[PDB]
């Protein structure tokens, strides 16, 4: 979270927490019931976005769905969109905590390795991504919108 | 290194001076300009891969410097050269976030033109490859950051020539 | 619909908040340039018939295979409605262009377009195309008028090539 | 488009379809490839 | 959101034909027109303040019973939910007068008003009077076209509310 | 016939509305414009009769053949009827400067224009080609907002007509 | 539809002419004076409610048989009808006294009024009067307003009065 | 400052900024304002509040201020209420940066070497720190009151 | 420029600028948005300036557009226009600049040494410059014509 | 070396680029403040000898760098030093009436650090020469001129540091 981030930091120095530490803790606490209300809703509509993501995704790649694509086929599809579903999830956890250990330590570090494995193309799951931050940020206002958005450009980043 | 608060601080530190008037007008307009910063590198960030692959292509391949003879010939070379990119493209989106430039001389100018000199490495096409980079960025970044983003990659390619 | 001044009121109020005198005096700039961009949407009205008839010409002279049987602005009845569609974009290019904002384009025009020439099998690459020919001369006029004072158009002009360039983008 | 065989009818179909926000390819730089394209200072003179 | 510019690149929509004359004559209108407005504006928007708790007042004064126990301007949550509702009206004005139309005013105030206001019981003669109020004041913070400007705005509330 | 006054009034009529600020200001658009428009409208007036001959003739130097015999530029009727037909252009050009849109145009001279043209055997090259001329000689006797208004109508014209 | 220009327009073709010098200075007049025709038709537009309910109060203040079981401004339903009519008229005035010309007010409001009062039973006297009164704080409005530098603004008003007259004969 | 320190850990780590990291930048420079008038106050009061802690310093230790004391005398009193001048312009600095870094570097960094030599007793240093917060404490507003606190019981945790 | 020239003879004779120096860098810059004015309507009609000094060439020289000339065929003479669109650009630098030092490094030192390779009649480039003072000159009112008039005759008279 | 107006130019040259209308722009904010860099340049030469002893009297003599052991110790030194402190003034005057810093560096940086640390000449001791000869200059010219001298022997100093 902010906490762990912000205590890992302080005991591997030795030391408690500085103002600065102290400050941000107290800025994302405020901003606690906000953050939950953001996961809310995009937890409300996973069912929608995860599909209107998937409808992005084979317009822009109908290859990735053809004869030599690692989605092509029914349940290769089915597949693909679990793990658009899967991610969504992970980005309501980041949303929640303020940071990413969660998202990094159960989806991002290892997968490169994975997807290699399965020979799935990397970045069409990066532009999978960006379909959902589409989708998402059309159910939320600006502010939070921008908010949410920041953890979908991360998943992005991090796939590359 | 320093950013745009922490310049003031030290200047001001170095004459043992409470922060006054002038002092807090310049903070200002860096606090100012901030939030703006931030959504710039959050798309810079996002972007990385698509800016350097589209910054190689107008600037540094079909040429050359890719066949043999060439200094960015071999895959071990062309991913020094690109990985190379990755670093000036993330130094310049810190200098800007800070708002200043010293983070450029520290982490990444101080003895880089002579390490070039030594290996070989052209420094022209190197700054194409900095002043190409900028012109996507420019581009996805838009008009709120575009001349903020601008300098800092200014600044690294005047540094190497 | 949004233009420029619409689009700054919006995001206020999703602030709930008045103008945050950055935004008024972006707002005022745009005003301060308006002469410049009424003389630039008068540069593709007066100008329409041959911006598109001047793309068209070009459009089928790198692609011959639009004019052969088989293709996709042959036999008359498809080359008119390629030439309806040339218009039309253009149209709402100059729209956007009065408003100083893309959504009148994006909402009306672009938003379903590519699934629409795809359902036909137009080909979007050559319709994409002909966006960009467009642009070309229709910028092109917004360069060289007759008679208007002399001066700098080049914001103006990126703003309209920005407005083919989502066009092109959106379609292809 | 008929009931008979539920009788309710269905549920609306473009809800979905009409929600769609506009698809987002920023950046984005433009191609001239293609076939080579003429660069130099020549274009204009030889037409003059 | 009805503003000059949007009317006018809707008229070309609708007929389908191209910017002419007509519509470029009518968009320079609003252009011209832009300092009276955004002086108003800038004046509504620094006076806010004040505008608003001279308004919120000028209720009770004007209907002195509304503050007494068992009333709709008792207590905090009224009296709060008060001032944040003319400033809503204020704030919209400032939004008309900058965007150049009523747009702002139409979709975010009038579009629903006495629905609103009947189910909830507030009566329209409390906004009128805060109104009425502001027009007041508004008399000597500015002059010439920028008080026209506010005037219309503000006429164009009272109008909507009666 | 299409004015900004007209084009306000019908769209407040439609929606069953009074006249408002965004109806307004489009109006001053058209009454601020009106002393270009009119500069335009009066050289236009008194160099009638030359830019007319001046625009007939350059129809027959531009298609010299229509000026051979059994051919549609010889004889008296025909360019009687022709230079009739350019100064009814440049009349109603005249009016919509003066109108404030291009209703003029609109209703006497585009409604029914190919029809008209296809069943007759007229040519829209020549009268773009009239046209043309008339723009080229426009260009130094007037210049600034009454030359942009001049050429806003002509230029009208020849999209019109392609 | 006509304005003032137009109906120039519509005369000068009749002859098949350019405008005349006598017209052409006529028109130069009305922009001369159109400041003040904003101020007018933004002072009726301003008030238009006030201006409907004062004639309103006031008409049957006159003619208490209106609100009486039997009248033809009883029960809610039709007195709704003729607040409305009230309005209606006001505004065609209103567009007429934009316009510099009564053919709108003539053509979409006045034109077969009078016979759908007749078969409606509607006291064609009682709605001039109303109209009558419309116009007596219509006028009333435009002369003193806040912070309009001094000058004459008297000569607007005799137009407008012609308008609400137009009405009123037409009706009665 | 509060960017000193996330591109710090962004460097080090190799990487672009975090959500966490860009937002505690956000939520930062959003209270740039508040914190420039919080420095403001102080910084116009300065004379003020050296003269409090002073006299709260020397009721609560009168021995310093005595025959063995450390600042016994005008002249060792007088550099003694010139080093508190010196904690409360840092203090200033500390608040306009959100955190200790230049804090740190200017003043506490070698604090116990330096005192130690000239025998200056650390413990009733971090006494004329708190006598410094008491009174700049009550020249500011509840909420700016506790922003400035943090920084005030910073210092007092370095001399330890 | 005039500075760059004044300075260089400063410094090269190790001393501060001359009264007759600073006197005409005074008038120089009080001719500044004059000298601009002169280089923008040239700039404004460079394409006119070119085919007016080509045909004028063409006429008195049609033997270099002849079998043994240098600019014979479409693609010679359309280079030799494009070195008339050279001279005319550095013609405005000259303008903006009050004397030759760019005009000179940029276009003549070397000019006779290039164009004796390529085989080109020096004298006859001398007379389409000539010819583009004719076409310019008619552009300018008779004050600004003769300013411009002086540096198309510097270039005629380095072409020798 | 090149001025305001040089350095525009050979900026569009190597473009081929015609001076456009944002180059315009730049040559005009020159021309602009043209007449008052020549006023400053008339003090400042006019003054050169009282510049220089008030700067050394602030920032050099009257120390240990004038006693045995110091830098400015014997009369040799002390003039080479003080010849030294006159190139600086009688330059920065030329780089401010050019507008442009490039012959600050072209004639007179350029090497300066080294030659002066195999000489031993105390570099920090040389900028506070410099910045005590801006302090003089900027009461001199007055208004109009202070912050366009100052900017040069900033140039000048943060050159050698
Ligand atoms: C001797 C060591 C060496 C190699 C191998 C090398 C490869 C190489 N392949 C390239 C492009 C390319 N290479 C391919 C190859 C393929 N496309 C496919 O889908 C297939 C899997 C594959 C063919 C079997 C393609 C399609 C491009 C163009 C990619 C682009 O332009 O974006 C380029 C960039 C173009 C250029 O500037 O030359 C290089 C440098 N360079 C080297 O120095
Ligand atoms: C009927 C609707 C309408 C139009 C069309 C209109 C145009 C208009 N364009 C103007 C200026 C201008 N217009 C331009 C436009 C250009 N300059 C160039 O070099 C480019 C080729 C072109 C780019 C678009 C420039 C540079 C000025 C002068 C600067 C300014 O006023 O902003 C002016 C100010 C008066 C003048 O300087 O002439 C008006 C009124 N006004 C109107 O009411
Ligand atoms: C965007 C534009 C907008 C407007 C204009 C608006 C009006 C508005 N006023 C409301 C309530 C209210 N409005 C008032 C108004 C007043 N109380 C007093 O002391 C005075 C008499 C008076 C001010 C003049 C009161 C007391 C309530 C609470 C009503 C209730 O819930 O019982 C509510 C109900 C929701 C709520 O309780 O907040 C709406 C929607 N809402 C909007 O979104
Ligand atoms: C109110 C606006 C209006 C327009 C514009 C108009 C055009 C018009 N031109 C006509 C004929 C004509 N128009 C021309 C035109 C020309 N002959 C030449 O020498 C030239 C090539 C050319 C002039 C550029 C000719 C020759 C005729 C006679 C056609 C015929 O009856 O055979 C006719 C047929 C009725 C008639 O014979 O007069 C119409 C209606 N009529 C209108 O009422
Ligand atoms: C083109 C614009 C326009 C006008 C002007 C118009 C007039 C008009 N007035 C009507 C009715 C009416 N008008 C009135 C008006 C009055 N009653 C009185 O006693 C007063 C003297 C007077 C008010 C001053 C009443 C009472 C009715 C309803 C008659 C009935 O249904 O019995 C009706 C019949 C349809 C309906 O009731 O909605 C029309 C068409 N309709 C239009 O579309
Ligand atoms: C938003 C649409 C719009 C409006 C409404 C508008 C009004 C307007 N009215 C004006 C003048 C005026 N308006 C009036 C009006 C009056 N004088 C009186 O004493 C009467 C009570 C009233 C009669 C109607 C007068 C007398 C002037 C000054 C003379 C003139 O400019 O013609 C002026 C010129 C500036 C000034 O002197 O204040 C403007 C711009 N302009 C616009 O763009
Ligand atoms: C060993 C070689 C050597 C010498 C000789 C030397 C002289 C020397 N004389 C100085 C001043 C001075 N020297 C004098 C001397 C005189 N006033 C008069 O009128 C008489 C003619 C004369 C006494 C006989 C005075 C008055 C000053 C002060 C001038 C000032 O401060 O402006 C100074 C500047 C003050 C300082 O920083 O020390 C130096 C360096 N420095 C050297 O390294």
């Amino acid at each position: 979270s902010v906490l762990t981030k912000a205590i890992v930091n302080a005991d591997a120095e030795a030391r408690y927490l500085s103002p600065g530490e102290l400050d941000r803790i107290k800025s994302f606490v405020a901003s606690g019931e906000r953050r939950l209300r953001i996961a809310q809703t995009l937890t409300e509509a996973r069912e929608r976005i995860v599909k209107q993501a998937g409808d992005q995704l084979f317009q822009i790649r109908p290859d990735v769905v053809s004869p030599g694509g690692n989605a092509y086929g029914e349940k290769m599809t089915a597949l693909c969109l679990r793990d658009l579903d899967y991610y969504l999830r992970l980005v309501t956890y980041g949303i929640v905590a303020g940071d990413v250990t969660p998202i990094e330590e159960i989806g991002i570090i290892g997968v490169k390795e994975m997807y290699n494995s399965l020979q799935t193309p990397i970045p069409a799951v990066a532009e999978g991504v960006r379909a959902m931050k589409n989708v998402a940020t059309s159910l939320l206002s600006g502010d939070d919108a921008a908010e949410a958005g920041f953890y979908f450009d991360y998943l992005v980043g991090a796939m590359q | 290194m320093q950013d745009a608060i922490t310049a003031v601080i030290n200047n001001y530190d170095v004459q043992g001076k409470y922060l006054d008037g002038a002092a807090l007008d310049k903070l200002k307009a860096y606090f100012t300009t901030g939030a703006v910063r931030v959504r710039a590198a959050a798309v810079i960030s996002s972007n990385a891969t698509t800016i350097i692959k589209e910054a190689a292509a107008k600037a540094l391949i079909y040429s050359d410097l890719t066949r043999p003879g060439g200094n960015m010939y071999t895959t071990r070379r062309y991913a020094a050269c690109i990985r190379d990119m990755d670093y000036f493209l993330r130094y310049a989106t810190y200098a800007m976030l800070a708002g200043d430039p010293s983070i450029l001389d520290e982490r990444v100018l101080n003895g880089l033109k002579e390490t070039y000199n030594s290996l070989g490495v052209p420094i022209a096409a190197t700054v194409g490859g900095i002043q190409a980079m900028k012109e996507v960025v420019g581009g996805l970044v838009g008009p709120d950051a575009a001349k903020e983003a601008s300098i800092y990659f200014d600044y690294l390619s005047s540094g190497l020539s | 619909m949004q233009d420029a001044f619409t689009k700054a009121i919006v995001a206020a109020d999703l602030r709930g908040s008045f103008l945050s005198e950055q935004e008024l005096n972006q707002l005022t700039n745009l005003v301060k340039e308006s002469n410049k961009r009424l003389d630039a949407v008068n540069a593709i009205t007066g100008n329409a018939a041959e911006i598109i008839s001047d793309a068209a010409h070009k459009l089928f002279a790198e692609q011959t295979d639009l004019i052969r049987p088989g293709g996709n602005a042959y036999p008359n009845r498809r080359m008119a409605a390629c030439l309806r569609d040339m218009e039309i974009i253009l149209r709402y290019v100059s729209y956007a262009l009065l408003a100083g904002d893309a959504s009148v384009l994006e909402d009306r025009c672009l938003n379903g377009l590519k699934e629409t020439y795809v359902a036909l099998g137009t080909p979007t690459r050559s319709v994409a195309r002909a966006v960009q020919l467009m642009k070309e001369t229709a910028i092109g006029y917004v360069n060289s008028p007759s008679g208007v004072t002399r001066g700098d158009c080049s914001a103006l002009v990126n703003e309209a090539a920005t407005y083919f360039d989502k066009a092109a983008a959106s379609i292809a | 488009d008929t009931d008979r065989g539920i009788g309710a009818q269905p549920a609306a179909k473009l809800t979905f379809p009409l929600s769609r926000p506009l698809g987002v390819t920023s950046a984005y730089f433009p191609s001239s490839q293609g076939g080579a394209a003429t660069s130099d200072g020549l274009e204009m003179f030889t037409r003059m | 959101m009805k503003t000059v510019i949007t009317e006018v690149i809707a008229s070309a929509d609708s007929q389908g034909r191209f910017l002419n004359n007509t519509e470029l004559q009518a968009a320079n209108g609003r252009f011209q027109r832009a300092t009276a407005s955004m002086e108003a504006a800038r004046a509504l928007t620094s006076n806010a303040d004040s505008l608003v708790k001279g308004a919120v007042q000028e209720v009770y004064n004007k209907f002195p019973y509304l503050t007494q126990p068992g009333q709709m301007g008792y207590g905090d949550t009224n009296q709060a939910k008060c001032a944040r509702d003319i400033s809503h009206y204020l704030r919209f004005i400032t939004y008309s007068l900058v965007a150049g139309g009523t747009g702002p005013l139409d979709d975010y105030i009038v579009a629903g008003l006495r629905e609103v206001n009947r189910t909830f019981n507030l009566s329209p003669s409390w906004y009128i009077e805060a109104l009425k109020h502001i027009k007041g004041k508004v008399g000597s913070q500015l002059s010439g076209q920028p008080l026209t400007e506010a005037n219309a705005y503000i006429d164009y509330c009272i109008n909507a509310l009666s």
